[PDB]
């Protein structure tokens, strides 16, 4: 039990630090914004 | 000026509420767009 338990919380600090590190591990979500907004400015820009 | 007052300044045709800004125009600027590339700021013809 000690030593799952010690693994367990081993495993959850890396992945807070790689939370913290990668900046791209969350893309899947970043470009969803990174779509929505640019195509609302394609639109206005048709107004030119 | 703050009302639903059609303008034609210079040949340049518009509708909207008029209103005193904050933006410095360069010396020689006449009109001003925004975002949209659409005319939001303008400079009164006879009064700077
Ligand atoms: C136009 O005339 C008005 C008064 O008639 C004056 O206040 C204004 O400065 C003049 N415009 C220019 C650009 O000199």
């Amino acid at each position: 039990q000690k030593l799952i338990a010690n693994q367990f919380n081993s495993a959850i600090g890396k992945i807070q630090d790689s939370l913290s590190s990668t900046p791209s591990a969350l893309g899947k979500l970043q470009d969803v914004v990174n779509h929505n907004a640019q195509a609302l400015n394609t639109l206005v820009k048709q107004l030119s | 000026k703050n009302k639903c007052v059609n303008f034609n300044f210079n040949g340049l045709k518009g509708t909207g509420v008029l209103t005193e800004s904050n933006k410095k125009f360069l010396p020689f600027q006449q009109f001003g767009r925004d975002i949209a590339d659409t005319t939001d700021a303008v400079r009164d013809p006879q009064t700077l």
